[PDB]
Parts: structure tokens; C-alpha cells; sequence
């Protein structure tokens, strides 16, 4: 159950840490991906743009796995302003 | 085990949300002992660096002015201890209100990031770096960080 | 010897009036579940006695980002005879909070609110919050602490 | 020590909550006094508009003090648009 | 040019006049149609909901036509708070 | 030829309604004097010939380090010989003749109806909030009657 | 009677401009820029501007909050004479308004925050000040300055 | 009629770009100076008004001479 709990709140953090990166400079959207070290463990991210039908808001996906290939563990979705 | 372990993680998902609502609103606001933010050692007396800034406490009702009351906090170590100080008035004359955090903490750090680059030191007084990242070294789970966007303008 | 013992409860009953006031003066014109602007009833939280759960104001967020601040959502409840905060990332949330023990030697927890005559006991307007809301704890060594905060303006279609 | 603290913090929440009620409705800020009873002890609270240097704000100081004559052990300043 | 351009200009005083009556209650958003008098012409109006891909915005168009057959001179989008 | 001449009244039309849009989408919650109203609505106000309307507006918003945000000024319309005429006040408060606008030739009547949540109603003595929209009916000579509504914004005035 | 009614034409002038110039949005438009500022611009005969600015604030409920329309200035046959466009992108003729006769001259400076310059080129920010003048062949020459809202743009 | 209704237009224009000169750094003192406007010269005063913590006030005041009375004069007040 500790385990667990333990790649949750962790993943989420790398979640939150990428996202802020991303709205620093958010006219700049584009898919992009690396790994962040947090509690000893590499954690591989990702930022995916989200396709839209209005034209008031742009969005995108922060995801973070435990591999490159691996499903994730959490997914963010956030919305920008154009 | 378990349980402690579990009672542990519990308690670093309360600081977590604690210094969240902390550090996701620094006001751009100087504050005194001027400066946007405190860096340095043995601020506020912590065993290694402290940090201190003004922050947004609530907004006001809205007859009232002021529409933003600003507080300010700090955090600092106290024997591998996390914690976080809280006074009322960001000019304040002297003991503010300590809340113990998060316990075995062996090191904190804040780096602050220019727009290009992450750096060690802010002694810009007029703005607020773009970023700040906050890392506790814990000493069972080593290091986690949080970054916080910090809000935009200047001061003359 | 035990002035330490005084200065710890006084130090304790700062750190519950702090936290209280964030969360208090930071209400949210914004309904939750389990649908409600203000939840007060008996064992809600599954609180030993009376409980309570709004929606609050947790941050606002940076310039770009849309929506312009996060809501999260708090509750307050008495487990033998301490006072607990209850808190939430999301008001929608599926199911345990993170709990901060807040207070010990709590006898009883109890909310009052201004309906902009008087101070009435329980609030069922799911549209608009209470002009004032007064939360009154009493204590088993300090006796009756209240203290009054005001909602922001505002109601719901 | 504890003893002075815990008046200035009793006191200040009488302040607070008293600041709140003019609040309330604040185009009708009057010069007010009452007794609030926290944390077993009356407190004897008093409303006073302030002067101001322009027509946009107004000012009100809450003070609350043990007896009807003793100096405030608090006052608190606060303005309404 | 001129009689186009009055129907344009006509057209809109209405789907601005609806968006109004919409924005006045928005978490009632539903499909709804009706006339309208203006400068002497009964004007078609509809009111459709948009499907979204997100959860932060309701959508909406107002359309308004010359007969309750015609397609609209005059169609504008527009977008109200979920969670205001 | 002929088109020509409709073509300018076209285009004095479209003048006119940016104008109103300008003024009417941005109605203050800000009492004025003529005892003190929200929104002045009656027969001859302004000297009108029928009816006349005067409220506060938002004028724009003061550069940041600016105290109060709103400048708020005042407004209002009413007929003269068959012209819609615009009235505009630097301050709500005003001892001063206004700037007047002469913005549309040939109406014959101004009136305007109250949202008042239930129903359209012919007057607003309401002095504590506005009403949630307003329509504004004018009729032209040659057009007949056109109208335009407007939602204000939400709050209360104490008492 | 002529004075007095060119005095009122005035009037009616300054509080057009006041409303367009106090209300400058940080937004760009095409042609993209901020502020435009060039020769012919509009089909002015001199110096033409052109910027967004803000409309109106819409209904609590509606997003956006603010209606942002786009609006210049031009001289034409010594008239001041203002455009008008509800859309700051517009495929379109604008709905004109002749504001002043007999002014021969518009012109616009820019402040830089130490000086006062003749040309506008930063995309990412407004001035922080901005100075239009006009030269009235009766009254000559006289100024208003304005201030812009503060902010910048990305890349 | 006319030549007062000019004293008082051009004035309150002078004013006002004084005003905003202020605004653009009011962290604020006495100052004063002339602008040229309408073909006239107009002698601007800005003055710092006393005030509660939250808010700066100055008056700008614009006379047709250094030694008389204002035509004008408008305050205005800046957050601290
Ligand atoms: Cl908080
Ligand atoms: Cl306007
Ligand atoms: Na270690
Ligand atoms: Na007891």
C-alpha cells in the first residue's frame, strides 16, 4: 500500500515541477520530454498539446511513467490563455 | 512499519500542501530583516539557510481596502526539522508563529531561476525571479523539489 | 515547570486560529459534494458530532493559466474531542482527505450564520453563501472562542 | 509571560470579530461600544471612525481593553471604500 | 448594397439582442429558437449549444435567418464560464 | 444618387450604435444626483422632447499605480427635434453643462424597459442595485422601431 | 457663435480620443504589431495609428471578460477623421468617424521611460507613455498624453 | 464666454499631461514647470497632499502666470 502511495505523490510532483516549466513560456507549445530525479528515482515526463475546437484557450497533457515506454502514472491536463 | 511508514507520508503530503499554499503566492511585496526575498544563513535563526517572503494571506471583503491582506513567512531548519514561521503583518517589529513541518530534514535549499538559467542567489529587489525551486533533502527519501511560478512585475 | 505545558497550548491554539483564518476568510462561491455551498450536519466528515465542508480559495494561478485560481475544499471536524482539518485538492473528488490534527481538548464544535438580521443555525440557500458565518469552539481549559468571518458576495443561478 | 499573551490574543479576536460586524454594513459607521464575552473573560470593545484626507476611504479603529476605562490592550485600523 | 448591407447590420442588432437573453442565464443553455421584430422585418433566431473538448467553457450559437426555413445571415459563437 | 444618401444614413446608424454599445455595456453601480439615482429615467429629462436617461459609466480603467481603478463618468441620451443627442459628463457629479453628441437624426422616440428578473417594467426606482438588463428602443422615421439590450453588472448598494 | 461651436467640435474631439487612448490594448494587430505608426497608414494623407483597444467588459458569465475592438486616426483633406473596427483581425472598411476640422498636422511620440522618441518598433511591450498632438489651424498646436497598461508580450 | 471656456479647456489638458507624467513615477515631489499649449504658456504645479499608509495624493495646478491662481487644480492618488 506504502509503495504505492510513495510513485503517487512523487510522479505527482514531477507533474506539477514540468507544468510550471511549460506556463514560463507557454506560446512556445510543442511536444517535448525528459527525466527529472526526485526521491532517487529517474522519473521520464512528457508535455503533449491537446488538440482544441475553441480558439480562446490552448491546453496540454504533463504526463510522468516509470520508463520511457511505461504507461503513466499520472496525467495533468492544463489550459492557457492565447 | 506499515504504519510509520505510512504516518511519514502523511505527514510530508501536510507539508507539501502547506508550502504550496505558501510559495504558490509570494506577493511583490519588500519586507524588512528591504528585500523581495530572504536568502541567507541562520535567517530567522534556522540551523542552515532561511528563506522569507511576503505572501497573499486572503483577499478582503469588498468594501474593504486593502482588497489583498499580506502576511509574510519564512521556513528554516531546526534540528533536521522543517519549519515554517508565520507573522500576521510583513512589518513587524518580534516572534512569529513556528509550525513544525516536516521532520528529518537534513537540508533546504532555493534556487531561483533568471529566465535562461537556475541560480543560487536573488538579490534583485525590484522583481521577483520568474521561478523558484524549493529542495528538501529528506533523509530517508533523499531529494524532492517543487517549482513555483512566481507572480509578474516591478518595483521602482 | 509546567509553564511550558501553558505556553505549548497557547502556541497550539495560534497555530488552529491561523489556519482556521485561511480557510475561513477564503470561502468559495462554489457548490461540492457530498450538492452543497456550505455542508453542516451531524457526523458529517464522520465527525463525533457536528462536521463541516466548503469549497475554498487554494492559490491563484500564474499569469497565463486558465482557469485564474485553484479551488480546493476543506472540511473541520471534532474526533475525540480534537479538532480536525480535512483538506482536498478538488472539490469533485471520488475518496479520504489529508487530515491535520488542529486543536486537542475540543468540547464542542459550532457554526452560527448571519443571514443579514440575525445569526441562525443551520444554512440551506444552495444559492447564496451567508453574509457572516461564526465558528465557535469550545475549549475544555480556555472555554467558549468564537470568531466571525464574512463571505464574499455573489449567488448562483 | 503566558499570561500577557494569552490577553493579547483573546483581545485581538474580539478586535476581528468586531471589525467583521462593521463590515458588515459600514455606510452606517457610527462611534459603537459593547462587551464581548471569549474565552470565559468580558471585553469591552469600542468602534471609532477616523478622519480621512480624501473623500474615497473611510476609516475605523476597533480597540477592546479589560474595563470600560483601561487603555486598550488592542486597536486596529481598517478602511472601507 | 445598401439593402444587403441593412439586412447584415439588422441581422446582428438580433443575434446580439439573443446572446443577451442567453447570458442572463446560461446554466439554463439549451436549444430554443423564436422571432423577433426589428425595422419593420420578423427575424428567425436560434439558439444551439456547441460541444466542447474541455470542461472550463460552454459554447453557444445565435443564428438568425430571414424565414424559419433560411439559412442564417448572420451566425456568432459565444462562450460562457462552466465554473464562473 | 439616391443610394448614396442611404449608404450615409447606413453608416450614421452604425455610428450610433457603437456609441450606445460603448455606453450601455458599461453602466457603473455609482449613484448620481436629480436625492440621488442609479438610473434617471423620465419624461424631459435633459430637456428632451420625450424621453430622457442619465447614468453613471465606466470610462476606463486608471494605470496601475492609479487610486480608484474606474474612472467613472456620466451619460445620457435624449431626443431634440427629432435627434437622438448624446450627453457626456467628466465627473458623476457635476454642478457644468454637458458635452452633447448629436448622434442620429431623424428619431422620434427614445424608450427604454427594465429587467427587473420577472418582467420588462417602464421605470427603475431601485436606488440599491440595477436592473439585470435594459432594453433600448429607438424608432426612426424611416426604419420604424429598433431596439438593443444590455445586461449590467451584478451588485448591491447598502442602506 | 462660429467660436463657440468650434470650441464644442473640440469638446467632442478630446473626449473621442481620451476614450480610445486611455484604453490601449496590449494585443497586436495586422498589417502584426502593437502600435502602428507610418505614413499613409489608413490612407492618411499624413501620419496614420492604429491600435487595439479595450471595447467593453462583457457579462460576468461570459468569457472573455472583455470585448477587445481596433481603432486608428488619420488626417484626410485636414480632417481628423477616427476608424473604427468592432474585430482587431478584419479581412474590411471600419466605420468612420469625422472628429475635427481644420487640422493640419497629427503627430504621436513615444516614451521610452528617459526620453520622449519618434517611432515605435518594440512588438513586445507599449510605451510606457504615449503623446498625440495636433496642430489646429486656429489654435495651433496642442497635446494630450496618455498611459499605456503595463505588460509584455512573448516571441 | 468663449475666451474663458478656452483658458479653461487648454488648462485642464496641460493638467492632465502633467498628471501622467507623475503617474509614470510617483515613488513623488514638488515640482514645477511650463507647457506650451494653444499658443500660450501654461505654469504647472505638482504638490504633494498629506494623507492613512495605503495612498500617495498630489494636486497639479496650472496658472496662467507664476504668480497667480490656478485655473485648475486636480488631485489624484497613487498606491504606496
Ligand atoms: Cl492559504
Ligand atoms: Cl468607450
Ligand atoms: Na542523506
Ligand atoms: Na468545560
Amino acid at each position: 500500500t506504502v509503495g504505492y502511495l510513495e510513485q503517487k505523490m512523487f510522479a505527482a510532483m514531477v507533474a506539477d515541477n514540468q507544468m510550471a516549466m511549460v506556463m514560463l513560456n507557454p506560446k512556445n507549445l510543442k511536444a517535448s520530454n525528459g527525466e527529472e530525479e526526485l526521491a532517487g528515482q529517474t522519473w521520464y515526463w512528457k508535455v503533449a498539446p491537446v488538440a482544441t475546437t475553441q480558439p480562446l484557450l490552448k491546453a496540454f497533457d504533463v504526463s510522468v511513467a516509470a520508463t520511457t515506454q511505461a504507461s503513466p502514472i499520472i496525467t495533468v491536463r492544463s489550459y492557457v490563455a492565447s | 512499519l506499515s504504519q510509520e511508514r505510512t504516518a511519514r507520508l502523511n505527514e510530508l503530503q501536510r507539508a507539501l500542501v502547506m508550502m504550496d499554499s505558501d510559495f504558490r503566492q509570494i506577493a511583490l511585496r519588500q519586507t524588512r530583516t528591504k528585500k523581495l526575498l530572504h536568502w541567507a544563513d541562520y535567517l530567522l535563526d534556522s540551523d542552515n539557510k532561511g528563506i522569507m517572503f511576503a505572501r497573499l494571506g486572503w483577499h478582503n471583503p469588498q468594501q474593504q481596502f486593502p482588497r489583498g491582506e499580506v502576511t509574510k513567512v519564512g521556513y528554516r531548519i531546526k534540528d533536521e526539522r522543517l519549519e515554517r514561521v508565520w507573522w500576521r503583518y510583513p512589518d513587524t517589529p518580534q516572534e512569529g508563529v513556528v509550525t513544525p513541518l516536516l521532520s528529518d530534514v537534513e537540508e533546504l535549499n532555493v534556487r531561483f531561476y533568471d529566465g535562461k538559467q537556475w541560480i543560487n542567489e536573488w538579490s534583485n529587489e525590484l522583481t521577483l525571479p520568474a521561478a523558484i525551486s524549493v529542495e528538501l533533502t529528506l533523509k530517508d527519501y533523499g531529494k524532492i523539489a517543487r517549482t513555483y511560478l512566481t507572480p509578474e512585475g516591478n518595483l521602482q
